[PDB]
RNA sequence: CGCCGCAGGUGCAGAUCUUGGUGGUAGUAGCAAAUAUUCAAACGAGAACUUUGAAGGCCGAAGUGGAGAAGGGUUCCAUGU
């Protein structure tokens, strides 16, 4: 319903910004239940939350 | 469409087994309840034989789950019900001539068979018990006998309410305030179809109207008091808790998750008692109950010098006639009253049999 | 069980202090019950114990 | 019947001509929705997210001149709603737009 | 965790907890709440148990 | 600020506890003639003198 | 309560009202004037059309600055608008009035809006900020509304 | 309240009069400084604005980033309306 808290918690445990946190758009109810860490960590460990990769800034053109 | 009904021959037999297991446990206790005993000891031994007998039955099938549906609840001369102390609490030594109310539930594959009786302990041979206590429990039994005759699809729940009120007035007594008997089915104890005893304004405006339906389980109770019918709390720890599988909160305490894990494993949905653990049980309960993950069963005390009575049985509704599988050993020859029945309609329902 | 200043005035200071102590420990559990929910009965006995402490302290003073 | 699906090619260039830079791609997608509302007979046009990406593929002011889509009028017989028919328009990747007709795609 | 008077220092807090609860404490961490009342975290000695004591206190 | 004196924080403490709505049961008292806390304060609308 | 213009017969009539409704009084007064006298089904269909901007309401008294539209010719007039908020509040109050008619047992197929009036309500105060450190009002103009529907055919 | 006497802080259209309320203006001026939003879904009675995902963008390390000092004082955090 409203995952503002989970995004903040997931970014903190993932040690990444809120850009890089991916919450599963289909399993919104499951993430919405995770009101704490060790619940976010559980969701991270089973793949419902993924740290998105850094968008590529290649240096090949410069090289 | 997957709910189990009493239509099956195998289901009826074990339901007759549940009535036998309820009657045999009550019979074992009534003989073993005497003056100068430990109320805690009767509960542990009350549980003790109910563990073994439910383990030795049906040796050829050891797959389904069976056990307790409602803990051994006891209350003597001052409490309504929902009283079952822990080991740390002070014991209540049963004295001479007390009347004590005992409640117990047994579940087999989620089907609930629940019985509860009130009796006076250590009644000698040839004696005649008299007083205002001689009135309350006799009135309650006529509520039971009336209820047995009037339990049939077609007789409404509100007729049960007035009938119990009218006999209560006939016996100069009043039921305790706002209790609920329930219509039972598989894997449940808090059925939506409930019948209410001794209601008031808030109760009658929020209670439901419904007609008794066939092939159903009815856990009928009668709670009658000799005084005013009002109860409150005197700061005694609430022990009996039941989980609700509807709502959910994510526990943050290791003991609460462990307490909630152990509750789900052993007493998934039926009301349990904190005697089944104790150091970690008490501190895990506060967090779960705070977030209403468990619905409590508090203790209710009456006034000093007030007496309360209770009778509960489970009955199965067949089209041809109800049969009460669980009963308590009450006799009218050793127990009389000074006021009698005055209403003609009450007369008809007691002389008629089934 | 109520105490009165009139009957407290005969005792010595040895059990007057003793009576003040268990009166203080009783108020300690009373405030504990107030925090942990407790009951309406226990909350109402907070004042009756507070005035009993003042009564005993007034007599010794 | 009423479940049919067809394949169209919309000249966005013609429908978008004259629109300012910061409102071109936004206008292109309400022109697809207007196009679908007309060719099919139904309101409540549902635009596929892949179709969204194709219109925005080259930014906000350089919209593709033409796009090939597939309108699918399907039954809304899934929940109580005012409209019983809805059209879902998907994106069809193509190499050329030459000699492309409006064709009836089968099941 | 207790609520104590703002005029009591960690030494009196340790002495009060030790004497009126019959326990041995390891250290006291104190802070004053925004409400204006002191909050004392009393770490018990390893041979004592907080849950054991909190039962006897009644705050379990 | 984070750096405060004791007496300032004690001053701020009292102002916090008395910025609370009146109890609902006050309305039921005989001869009440009180309706709301008219001395309520909001941190953004009106500032403490200190 | 005391409605103005009580019905001729409070047995084939139904009433509804609302007070302190957060709608513009000028927009609702025009909307009620067009609705007045309409049959219940014609008025309900018309108010949905105004929301859909397929039919308009003519602004006759409070028209200063109101623009012109083509649809304001059905009503002999020039300027009209499509007050969405006024239509929704009148639709809600018409639905309440219809349920009252079925409550006292008259058919809703033959209901006609005999009387409908909109009254100014107490204004609500807000603040706007002007150039040289000046404070100016930002008052709202709510409205009381009430109508009587008469069963007639 | 009338009648005989007594005594006045005794009569309003104005004073750019004091206080309060209300109009026309007027559904009007206006809600135009700093490039920009779009698609689907969820909750929900209700979605241009909430949340999730996808895309297109902007700040571009002298930041629209991360922390503090004064100042504020609970605005911090959960849950609900
Ligand atoms: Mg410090
Ligand atoms: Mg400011
Ligand atoms: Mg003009
Ligand atoms: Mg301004
Ligand atoms: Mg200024
Ligand atoms: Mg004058
Ligand atoms: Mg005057
Ligand atoms: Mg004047
Ligand atoms: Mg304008
Ligand atoms: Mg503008
Ligand atoms: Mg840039
Ligand atoms: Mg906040």
């Amino acid at each position: 319903s409203m995952l503002r808290l989970q995004k903040r918690l997931a970014s903190s445990v993932l040690r990444c910004g809120k850009k890089k946190v991916w919450l599963d758009p289909n399993e919104t109810n499951e993430i919405a239940n995770a009101n704490s860490r060790q619940q976010i960590r559980k969701l991270i460990k089973d793949g419902l939350i993924i740290r998105k990769p850094v968008t590529v800034h290649s240096r090949a053109r410069c090289r | 469409q997957q709910e189990q009904t009493i239509a099956e021959d195998l289901v009826v037999t074990k339901y007759k087994m549940g009535g036998d297991i309820a009657n045999r446990v009550l019979r074992s206790l009534v003989e073993a309840s005497s003056s100068g005993v430990s109320v805690l000891s009767l509960c542990e031994k009350g549980d003790a034989m109910i563990m073994e007998e439910t383990g030795k039955i049906f040796k050829k099938e050891k797959e389904m789950k069976k056990g307790i549906a409602f803990p051994t609840s006891i209350s003597v001369n001052n409490c309504v019900c929902h009283f079952s102390p822990l080991k740390s609490d002070q014991d209540y030594i049963l004295k001479e001539g007390d009347l004590v109310k005992i409640d117990l539930g047994v579940h087999v594959d989620g089907f609930i068979a629940n019985v509860a009786h009130t009796f006076v302990v250590d009644v000698a041979q040839g004696t005649q018990v008299t007083g205002r206590k001689a009135d309350v429990i006799k009135a309650a039994h006529l509520c039971a006998e009336a209820a047995l005759r009037l339990v049939k699809p077609g007789n409404q729940n509100t007729q049960v309410t007035e009938a119990w009120n009218k006999v209560a007035h006939s016996f100069n007594c009043t039921p305790i305030e706002g209790m609920l008997s329930h219509q039972l089915k598989q894997h449940v104890i808090d059925g939506e179809k409930t019948i209410i005893q001794n209601p008031t304004d808030q109760q009658k405006k929020d209670h439901e109207k419904a007609e008794f339906e066939v092939h159903e389980v009815y856990a009928v109770d009668v709670l009658v008091s000799s005084g005013e019918g009002k109860a409150k709390d005197a700061g005694q720890r609430t022990t009996i808790y039941k989980r609700d599988p509807s709502k959910q909160y994510g526990l943050k305490m290791k003991t609460s998750r462990a307490f909630f894990s152990e509750v789900e494993r052993r007493f998934d949905a039926m009301p349990f008692t904190l005697r089944a653990f104790e150091k970690k049980a008490r501190m895990g309960v506060v967090e779960c109950a705070k977030h209403e993950l468990l619905q409590p069963f508090n203790v209710l005390y009456e006034k000093e010098g007030e007496f309360v009575a209770q009778f509960k049985f489970t009955v199965l509704l067949m089209p041809n006639g109800p049969m009460r599988i669980t009963s308590g050993p009450f006799e009218p020859d050793l127990y009389k009253s000074e006021m009698e029945v005055q209403d003609a309609e009450l007369k008809a329902l007691l002389q008629s049999s089934a | 069980a109520k105490i009165k200043a009139r009957d407290l005035r005969g005792k010595k200071k040895e059990e007057l202090l003793k009576q003040l102590d268990d009166l203080k420990v009783e108020l300690s559990q009373l405030r504990v019950a107030k925090v942990t929910g407790g009951a309406a009965s226990k909350l109402s006995k907070i004042r009756v114990v507070r005035k009993s402490i003042a009564r005993v302290l007034t007599v010794i003073n | 019947n009423e479940v049919v699906t067809r394949e169209y090619t919309i000249n966005i260039h013609k429908r978008i001509h004259g629109v300012g830079f910061k409102k071109r791609a936004p206008r292109a997608l309400k022109e697809i929705r207007k196009f679908a509302m007309k060719e099919m007979g139904t309101p409540d046009v549902r635009i596929d997210t892949r179709l969204n990406k194709a219109v925005w593929a080259k930014g906000i002011r350089n919209v593709p001149y033409r796009i090939r889509v597939r309108l699918s009028r399907k039954r809304n017989e899934d929940e109580d709603s005012p409209n019983k028919l809805y059209t879902l328009v998907t994106y069809v990747p193509v190499t050329t737009f030459k000699n492309l007709q409006t064709v009836n795609v089968d099941e | 965790v207790f609520i104590v008077d703002v005029k009591a220092n960690k030494h009196q807090i340790k002495q009060a907890v030790k004497k009126l609860y019959d326990i041995d404490v390891a250290k006291v961490n104190t802070l004053i709440r925004p409400d204006g009342e002191k909050k004392a975290y009393v770490r018990l000695a390893p041979d004592y148990d907080a849950l054991d004591v909190a039962n006897k206190i009644g705050i379990i | 600020s984070s750096h405060k004196t004791f007496r300032i924080k004690r001053f701020l403490a009292k102002k916090q506890k008395q910025n609370r709505p009146i109890p609902q049961w006050i309305r039921m008292k005989t001869g009440n003639k009180i309706r709301y806390n008219s001395k309520r304060r909001h941190w953004r609308r009106t500032k403490l003198g200190l | 309560v005391r409605y103005s213009l009580d019905p001729e017969n409070p047995t084939k009539s139904c009433k509804s009202r609302g007070s302190n409704l957060r709608v513009h009084f000028k927009n609702t007064r025009e909307t009620a004037q067009a609705i007045k006298g309409m049959h219940i089904r014609k008025a309900t269909k018309y108010l949905k059309d105004v929301t859909l901007q397929k039919q308009c309401v003519p602004f006759r008294r409070y028209n200063g600055g109101v623009g012109r539209c083509a649809q304001a010719k059905q009503w002999g007039w020039t300027q009209g608008r499509w007050p969405k908020k006024s239509a929704e509040f009148l639709l809600h109050m018409l639905k309440n009035a219809e349920s009252n008619a079925e409550l006292k047992g008259l058919d809703v197929d033959s209901l006609v809006i005999e009387h409908i009036q909109v009254n100014k309500a107490p204004k609500m105060r807000r603040r706007t900020y002007r150039a040289h450190g000046r404070i100016n009002p930002y008052m709202s103009s709510p409205c009381h509304i009430e109508m009587i529907l008469t069963e007639k055919e």
